[PDB]
RNA sequence: CCUGGGCAGGGCGAAGCCAGAGGAAACUCUGGUGGAGGUCCGUAGCGGUCCUGACGUGCAAAUCGGUCGUCCGACCUGGG
RNA sequence: AGAACUUUGAAGGCCGAAGUGGAGAAGGGUUCCAUGUGAACAGCAGUUGAACAUGGGUCAGUCGGUCCUGAGAGAUGGGCGAGCGCCGUUCCGAAGGGACGGGCGAUGGCCUCCGUUGCCCUCGGCCGAUCGAAAGGGAGUCGGGUUCAGAUCCCCGAAUCCGGAGUGGCGGAGAUGGGCGCCGCGAGGCGUCCAGUGCGGUAACGCGACCGAUCCCGGAGAAGCCGGCGGGAGCCCCGGGGAGAGUUCUCUUUUCUUUGUGAAGGGCAGGGCGCCCUGGAAUGGGUUCGCCCCGAGAGAGGGGCCCGUGCCUUGGAAAGCGUCGCGGUUCCGGCGGCGUCCGGUGAGCUCUCGCUGGCCCUUGAAAAUCCGGGGGAGAGGGUGUAAAUCUCGCGCCGGGCCGUACCCAUAUCCGCAGCAGGUCUCCAAGGUGAACAGCCUCUGGCAUGUUGGAACAAUGUAGGUAAGGGAAGUCGGCAAGCCGGAUCCGUAACUUCGGGAUAAGGAUUGGCUCUAAGGGCUGGCAGCCGACUUAGAACUGGUGCGGACCAGGGGAAUCCGA
């Protein structure tokens, strides 16, 4: 797998088309979003849950989100 | 295990009975030499990088280490005290003597300056 | 501390083989194991190759010597030789 | 299973473009880099077959 | 103590069995197996031994997945010289030529005075 | 012949190297380092000296128990 | 129905990591698993089994065969032979059916634009068809879970390789600059010409890519054995915490198990360089365990590259494990809480990586595949418009065939058999100990090896003693027994001067207290932290001390063979 640095390249992975699949983890510390776009996974981790909730707001509406518990 | 353990750390049950192996066996020459002959060597090295020893005695020392000379650290540091102490009379005496000769010869360049100045 | 009187290299072999046989074989093992000086680096790497092969061991310039020492003594009489045939009346 | 040395002598082809490269019998006292000369009008040197 | 075991049919220690033990993330110690160790390209034919500098040294099949930076060196005779034999001949060329034309010139001189 | 695999620990301490002492020189002496070998004790491995032991319609149409020889090699061994 | 033998509980033992354990190659072919029977078989028996009957079980781009050659085997040309046939593998052969490109012609698709077919020219040693390794070479899958039987194949999740692209899938390079004149306050616009098949570092070399055809060169593939030494991992050891369990007659902050991060990408340790720049040594200097290195450039300073199997990071805690509790007859890889932590050390063992050396009339394999470089034939749009190409980031499609169970053995192989025989390998714990020796324990297996019970006669087979003599027995010291380890003394005849030699002959060895010595890390001589060795002294035990185990009798000679 990948690790995004920035934001803005993560959203433009998740506007980018065959991509199937974000899975947002909530963990102690941090918060993890996995874009499943095609054999790789690219993993945004970001520490503030404000931008965590405005780049749930900002995420695509045509794309499946699963919260892992 | 850990008693018998902690026995041999205070040195009971290593007598002479209970070795069934030699001398070379239990602790070997060749690594009694090598852990005695890195510890008299890296000695010299802090020595050398940081003040002590100069550039030529350095590797007299060097070759006396690699030489079955200096036994140990301590007869080794005192050894290079007592190479140091004589150097540093040595050159004592050698500053004296020069101090001499540089005031005599000073004295005497004065005095052909004082008989050049009276002839002219 | 001088160990060995008599055999020199040679007492790697003990006490087996002959003390004629011994002197003879000390002689050519000193030579194969000397270091010579090599003639184009100006070193002392003259290591020996497999028979007949001598390599020094800076500047890589691999020479082919004798099978025990590095000039033999036909060698060298053969070499001035083919100098003097050489230079004797332009062939 | 031979005590003499072998010598891997190159040469160039004057016909096509292509070095061969061949093998010789190490003569005494040769080193690597030497210009081993071959032919008829070859001048009489150790290594120079003619 | 955990005593582990092969995963393939090779039972005997070859050369292309040459392997590695590493530890699962089910806490369970693996015998995992390895890839022999590929050497980086050496210089051509003459100069002191050492293997060329910069290239990734790997198998020559994945020379195939290496591309076009971490195979040679941006210099001519990148990825065969060693560059001291770069700088070798480049004066060894260029002084024999230059020889070869005071010879030229010097039988040209000869010509004229002949 | 080709292609692979394997051999616990110790003992003896060759060449080379270092330091010190002697000598005019040749060189010699002492203390270390070094790890050489179709080298020694000895295990696995490989063979089988002796008990002419045990069996001897046996475990076996040649095996077993001690005692053994050798174990870096002229070593042992699989497959083609 | 029936238990010395089947199963379970518990106790006592063996195998004791060079196994009576966990898995394979050859071989066996259903023996693997479940259910039922016990007349056959298992040398007694069975309710049992590898017996019998019924029914199941082996899932692969990335494990191997398949590809390649090795020693060798082999057909054509050719020769021989009455003849099936034999010799030979480059020899006595017209032994390549391919191709960069150009021209000419024709067909076909959306005949603009491209894709095909034929002819001609040009170019092109094969070291000669072909076979030959389930251990040689050979790209790329790993983590968890699942069954009564499968596991890198099946499910989930995470990756990689190899082929494919014609109307050439999308980005990014190639790609976008300079000069002149005009308009305009400038920003900018217009017209002409020219460049542009990438850049940076003095360097060793680096990046997101970097036009390359016949041809040539080179590297990898592609190397023996034995020493040393250093880094890394795993296992072991110690100190502390956290979870559960054991003992508590008395003591013991005690004892035992566990305390995790795969492949892949990035970053950083660590190791290495025969890689570069400045610079020039002698009063020679730098380093190794040993060496070795230096004017063909040492020390010193600053760089560059390679392996990075180690640590962190996406994977990755949501799984896994420990422990406690709660729901569903059951079906849910259920549901919840807590943890899954800080360090130190090593003549430690195994594996691996790297440096260096020794040995040689021993030089320690080929080929398939793949890459780089030299050449510049050729191709490309010619401009405010964009190509010829891409070994860059993505995206799409496919990976066919065969094997996959089990034993791998004192019971699935061979030996007529459940035969003390034989058969090739990987993994290896704790203590004593030099040791993978011998002995005892742990994980993991087992019922003592095709029978049980009672008594302990002769003879026997293995084992141990025996007062006094010590080889008087016997063909012969046959067998058995003595010395046996380690430390410190001392070692002869002879000799090829290497040996003989552990020659021979003596002393000590236990337990407990001490003493002394052997190191590292921090400072402008002081303080903290741990390793196991040696030597000496005192005290004490019934002269006992290698306390079991481990384990040379020795000397003088002769013959033969080094
Ligand atoms: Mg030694
Ligand atoms: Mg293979
Ligand atoms: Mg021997
Ligand atoms: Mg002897
Ligand atoms: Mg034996
Ligand atoms: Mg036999
Ligand atoms: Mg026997
Ligand atoms: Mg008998
Ligand atoms: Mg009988
Ligand atoms: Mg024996
Ligand atoms: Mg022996
Ligand atoms: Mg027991
Ligand atoms: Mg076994
Ligand atoms: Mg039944
Ligand atoms: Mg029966
Ligand atoms: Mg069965
Ligand atoms: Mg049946
Ligand atoms: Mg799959
Ligand atoms: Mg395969
Ligand atoms: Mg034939
Ligand atoms: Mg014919
Ligand atoms: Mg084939
Ligand atoms: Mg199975
Ligand atoms: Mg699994
Ligand atoms: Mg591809
Ligand atoms: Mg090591
Ligand atoms: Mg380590
Ligand atoms: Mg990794
Ligand atoms: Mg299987
Ligand atoms: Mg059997
Ligand atoms: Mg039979
Ligand atoms: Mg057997
Ligand atoms: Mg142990
Ligand atoms: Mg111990
Ligand atoms: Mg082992
Ligand atoms: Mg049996
Ligand atoms: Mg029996
Ligand atoms: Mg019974
Ligand atoms: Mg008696
Ligand atoms: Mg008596
Ligand atoms: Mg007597
Ligand atoms: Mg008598
Ligand atoms: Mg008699
Ligand atoms: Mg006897
Ligand atoms: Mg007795
Ligand atoms: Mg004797
Ligand atoms: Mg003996
Ligand atoms: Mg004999
Ligand atoms: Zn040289």
């Amino acid at each position: 797998p990948r690790k995004i640095e920035e934001i803005k390249d993560f959203l433009l992975t998740a506007r980018r088309k065959d991509a199937k699949s974000v899975k947002i983890k909530k963990n102690k510390d941090n918060v993890k979003f996995k874009v499943r776009c095609s054999r790789y996974l690219y993993t945004l981790v970001i520490t503030d849950k404000e931008k965590a909730e405005k780049l749930k707001q900002s995420l695509p509406p045509g794309l499946a989100v699963k919260e892992l518990k | 295990c850990r008693k018998n353990t902690l026995a041999r750390r205070k040195g009971r049950h290593m007598g002479i009975g209970k070795r069934k192996g030699t001398a070379n066996a239990r602790m070997p020459e060749k690594v009694t030499w090598m852990r005695r002959m890195r510890i008299l060597r890296r000695l010299l090295r802090r020595y050398r990088e940081s003040k002590k020893i100069d550039r030529h005695m350095y590797h007299s020392l060097y070759l006396k280490v690699k030489g079955n000379v200096f036994k140990n650290k301590r007869i080794l540091m005192e050894h290079i005290h007592k190479l140091k102490a004589d150097k540093a009379r040595k050159k004592l005496l050698a500053d004296q003597a020069e101090a001499r000769r540089s005031k005599t010869k000073e004295a005497r360049k004065r005095r052909e300056e004082r008989l050049q100045a009276k002839k002219e | 501390a001088k160990r060995t009187k008599k055999v020199g290299i040679v007492g790697k072999y003990g006490t087996r083989y002959g003390a004629s046989l011994r002197k003879m074989v000390k002689k050519i093992e000193i030579s194969q194991h000397a270091k010579y000086t090599c003639s184009f680096c100006g070193k002392t790497k003259m290591k020996r190759r497999a028979v007949g092969i001598w390599h020094c061991g800076s500047c890589m310039k691999t020479v082919a010597g004798g099978a025990w020492t590095y000039n033999t003594t036909s060698a060298v009489t053969v070499k001035s030789a083919i100098r003097r045939l050489k230079e004797l009346k332009d062939q | 299973g031979r005590g003499a040395p072998l010598a891997k002598v190159v040469f160039r082809d004057p016909y096509r473009f292509k070095k061969r490269t061949e093998l010789f019998i190490a003569a005494e006292g040769i080193h690597t880099g030497q210009f081993v000369y071959c032919g008829k009008k070859a001048q009489l040197n150790i290594g120079n077959v003619l | 103590v955990q005593r582990l075991t092969y995963r393939r049919r090779l039972s005997y220690n070859t050369a292309s069995n040459k392997t590695r033990l590493s530890r699962t993330p089910g806490n369970r110690i693996v015998y995992l197996y390895t890839k022999k160790v590929g050497k980086a390209p050496k210089s051509a034919c003459g100069v002191c031994p050492g293997r060329l500098r910069g290239v990734r040294a790997v198998r020559p099949k994945v020379l195939m997945r290496l591309s076009k930076t971490k195979k040679h060196v941006s210099r001519a005779y990148g990825g065969s010289m060693c560059a001291k034999c770069v700088r070798d001949r480049i004066k060894r060329a260029f002084l024999i030529e230059e020889q070869k034309i005071v010879v030229k010139v010097l039988k040209a001189q000869a010509q004229s005075q002949k």
